[PDB]
């Protein structure tokens, strides 16, 4: 099975057919105002029209930024990209800060792209090649399907002919992608030799020939660094690329301009459509103002993705800086660029709804004398240290032979584990110890 | 446990039962290296009442030339390869099935015959046996036919030209005949060398090498029961002898063929324990090196007969597979040849396996119901007086008989 996580519970906005917030719903609960918020920006993102447009997350730790913004994903789902970093990853020491967030925002615009995946495979039954050289090569595959002829092309023959490909060998063949892989000598060849170096596979119970429309997922960055820099070229099948390892590398913004440039000539024909994605550029704050400034050219650019910032940060010192405090830790040049939704503080029966949503995902039935406790010390220290005691109290339940948390349980853990604000006091007291 | 075979039925007849409407009635003889079997062809009827005499191909006579067990009573048989190449033999083979069937009065049999024979005969072969049909028996009319088209004859919808492979296995050969608007494809038709007789006769080698305790116990009589009643042949061998290496599988399909009883007696007294046994001796047509012979057996030589043909002309041929014979008794024999053609017809191609509403009988049904329809044919017997003017390897080339070659044979 998966595993749950820490947002695994998160499954959508949530919201109504009218764009408000239902109190509980795809597993988030409270928060209505920044729900709503992300309601308008989820249709901004299903729009399409607009580039380089962001949001800022803000409000204290443990308030559900990411949950949002993970709720935005979800409501999207896996058809439109979705982007995470974490603004600590702009420290490469391959490339610049300002660089890596092209790239990102390059990840953040995708191709959709179908194709009909067309999948030969069985038992060569032969080869034979027909110009005075190679015009085309015939090849017969046969499976306990049936059997067909196929009119290979010269260059898919010489990739039959790199895997090493006899007849009574069995293959597939992709007829798109001109893959070729051997998978074995057909076992009806098995007693050709008592002991021959190969593997015999069983001739395949399934159709000699398969198809799917198939619909590809691809982004500008994948474009980008697979243009940029000349290709690894052969299928391993080489020496050379021992030589010259990969770096990441400053992607000049003229090579940019030809991929925009050819996807634009692609879109037209309609082999290709775009998806305008999201970035999600968690813990801004952790940006420098260098990365920061260059921001306020990524965001008015007419192809930047939508980009959607998080920070929990006071009035505190711009990252880089040295001295100038500003909201977020933002600059106030780029906080004039985003459209802020606030995030709360909640009341203790929100607290114990997550609580409760977190047991029921994480696999804990929990009695209501536990979780009226979990809402409690959740008033007494923060709402993750309440949801972190679950797994571990269901773990003291399941050894003292029980199927579900009681008081005793989350009162024991309690009294085992500290949190960040009792451990404060405990380090105050021994100061001169530590 | 076995039974034990009959012997000595009293199938005693009149001068003939001779049918009303026209004068000839003939006979419909079916010559075959495990049974001969033969009856008059009964015109007017839409079932036939009786495919009498069935008998077993082999006959005795005493050391003082005293008296012929030539029906079903050491013994031999005027057939090598399920083709006849006998007289002495032959001739009392002949004597008695007609003795049985009745005789008119004169010094000959008195009406028409068609006569069962090998898919290509040897020319001598059908000189030394229509002499002797025409020498001794003095038939006034007489049609040469093969037992595999006559049995497809009788599995087609109409008296209609068709085309099919005829899936052919009877006593010491199996045959795939390609035909091609009711013409036999002799030009490109193939056989292997084997059969129930080489079949029964491992089955027999088998057991005895597993119990030498009692050679004598079993006998090739008995192999013949659990060859037919208990042996089957396999949807894919690999697969079937792979499920019979596990011991519960095993238990509860090896079978306790007792032999007759008077230690828990079976020391001499066996239950004969066959597992992989009654698939092995099915699987000898399909895979002939069971048996160590390098010919190609019944699914590669029905790829090699079927891709010598145009594409579009393979269709319509594998549109009628027939088969028929001896063999094709066993269960699953139909399950196996559609699994053994979807595995070579290409991807999205129909085909259509057809078994003889008889796997056996209908050879002699089919000769039965093409004499009926044929009786008052000139052009497709040959007539009595034809052989003063014609050698004995002649041949009238009607449907379900063989090619024939504008030939003599010297002789003196
Ligand atoms: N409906 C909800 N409303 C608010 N928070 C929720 C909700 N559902 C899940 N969460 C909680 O979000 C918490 C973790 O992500 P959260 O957004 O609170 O982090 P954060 O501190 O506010 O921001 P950051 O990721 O920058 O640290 C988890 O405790 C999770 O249970």
């Amino acid at each position: 099975t998966q595993r749950i996580a820490s947002h695994s519970h998160v499954k959508g906005l949530g919201l109504d057919e009218s764009g408000l917030a239902k109190q509980a719903a795809s597993g988030l609960v409270g928060q209505e105002n920044a729900r709503e918020a992300c309601g308008v920006i989820v249709e901004l993102i299903k729009s399409k029209k607009m580039a380089g447009r962001a949001v800022l997350l803000a409000g204290p730790p443990g308030t559900g930024k990411t949950a949002l913004a993970l709720a935005i994903a979800q409501e999207l789902g896996s058809k439109v990209p979705f982007c995470p970093m974490v603004g600590s990853e702009v420290y490469s020491t391959e490339i610049k800060k300002t660089e890596v967030l092209m790239e990102n925002f390059r990840r953040a615009i995708g191709l959709r792209i179908k194709e009909t995946k067309e999948v030969y495979e069985g038992e060569v039954t032969e080869l034979t090649p027909c110009g005075k050289t190679i015009s085309h090569v015939i090849i017969g595959l046969k499976t306990a399907k049936g059997t067909k002829q196929l009119k290979l092309d010269p260059s898919i023959f010489e990739s039959l002919q790199k895997e090493r490909v006899e007849a009574g060998d069995v293959i597939y063949i992709e007829a798109n992608s001109g893959a070729v892989k051997r998978q074995g000598r057909c076992d009806t060849y098995a007693t050709e030799f008592d002991l021959e170096a190969e593997e015999y596979v069983p001739l395949p119970k399934g159709d000699v020939h398969k198809k799917k429309e198939i619909i590809q997922d691809v982004t500008l960055h994948d474009l980008d660094v697979a243009n940029a820099r000349p290709q690894g070229g052969q299928d391993i099948l080489s020496m050379m690329g021992q030589l010259m390892k990969p770096k990441k590398t400053e992607i000049t913004d003229k090579l940019r301009g030809e991929i925009n440039k050819v996807v634009n000539k692609y879109i037209d024909q309609g082999i290709a459509e775009l998806v305008p994605g999201v970035l999600f550029v968690d813990e801004v704050h952790m940006l420098d103002i260098e990365c920061f400034t260059y921001l306020h050219r990524a965001l008015e650019s007419s192809i930047a993705p939508i980009v959607i910032f998080a920070s929990n940060r006071g009035n505190c010192v711009i990252r880089g800086t040295e001295d100038i405090t500003s909201p977020h830790g933002i600059p106030l040049d780029l906080l004039d660029r985003v459209m802020i939704i606030r995030t709360m503080l909640y009341t203790p029966q929100e607290m114990k709804q997550i609580i409760k949503i977190r047991a029921q995902t994480e696999g804990i039935n929990i009695s209501e004398e536990a979780l009226n406790h979990l809402g409690e010390i959740g008033t007494k220290t923060t709402l993750r240290y309440s949801v972190q005691l679950l797994t571990p109290a269901n773990l003291l339940a399941k050894i003292n032979g029980k199927d579900s948390i009681e008081k005793e349980h989350v009162e024991e853990i309690s009294e085992l584990f500290y949190d960040a604000k009792s451990s404060a006091k405990i380090l105050a007291d021994q100061q001169d110890k530590y | 446990p076995f039974r034990d075979a009959r012997a000595a039925p009293d199938p005693v007849l009149e001068a003939g039962p001779v049918a009303h409407g026209p004068l000839p009635v003939p006979l419909v003889l079916d010559n075959g290296s495990f049974q001969v079997r033969a009856g008059w062809a009964c015109p007017g009827q839409d079932p036939g009442p009786e495919p009498r005499l069935q008998f077993r191909a082999v006959c005795a006579r005493g050391r003082g030339g005293a008296r012929g067990a030539s029906g079903p009573q050491m013994l031999r048989s005027p057939f090598d390869r399920n083709v006849p190449v006998n007289l002495e033999l032959q001739e009392l083979l002949l004597d008695y099935s007609f003795q049985h069937l009745g005789v008119s009065s004169q010094g000959c049999v008195d009406h028409p015959i068609v006569l069962t024979e090998a898919v290509c005969n040897p020319l001598y072969s059908r000189q030394m046996m229509s002499e002797l049909l025409f020498e001794c028996y003095g038939i006034p009319k007489v049609a040469y036919g093969i037992d595999s088209l006559f049995s497809f004859y009788h599995n087609k919808p109409k008296n209609s030209m068709c085309s099919g492979l005829i899936i052919s296995s009877g006593y010491q050969c199996t045959h795939v005949l390609p035909i091609l608007e009711g013409r036999l494809d002799a030009k490109n038709c193939k056989r292997i060398n084997l059969g129930g007789s080489q079949a029964a006769g491992y089955l027999q080698r088998l057991l005895q090498l597993k119990y030498p305790g009692h050679l004598a116990a079993i006998t090739l009589s008995r192999m013949e029961e659990i060859l037919h009643e208990h042996s089957y042949i396999a949807e894919d061998y690999v697969e079937e002898l792979h499920k019979w290496r596990c011991p519960d599988y095993y238990e509860n399909n090896v079978h306790k063929m007792q032999l007759p009883f008077s230690v828990f007696n079976l020391a001499a007294y066996h239950q004969l324990f066959v597992g992989t046994e009654r698939i092995r001796a099915p699987e000898i047509i399909f895979q002939p090196s069971l048996i160590g012979e390098e010919q190609a057996g019944i699914a590669e030589t029905l790829q090699y007969i079927l891709d010598r043909y145009p594409k579009d002309i393979q269709e319509m041929l594998v549109q009628n597979v027939f088969l028929t014979g001896g063999n094709t008794m066993y269960p699953g024999m139909k399950a196996r040849m559609e699994k053994e053609l979807l595995e070579m017809r290409p991807f999205r191609s129909s085909f259509q396996v057809q078994l003889a509403s008889n796997p056996v009988l209908d050879a002699w049904y089919g000769a039965r119901d093409w004499a009926l329809n044929h009786l008052d044919d000139n052009e497709v017997w040959i007539t009595r007086k034809e052989y003063e003017e014609k050698g004995g390897e002649y041949l009238k080339e009607h449907c379900a008989s063989n090619i024939y070659v504008p030939i003599r044979l010297p002789k003196q």
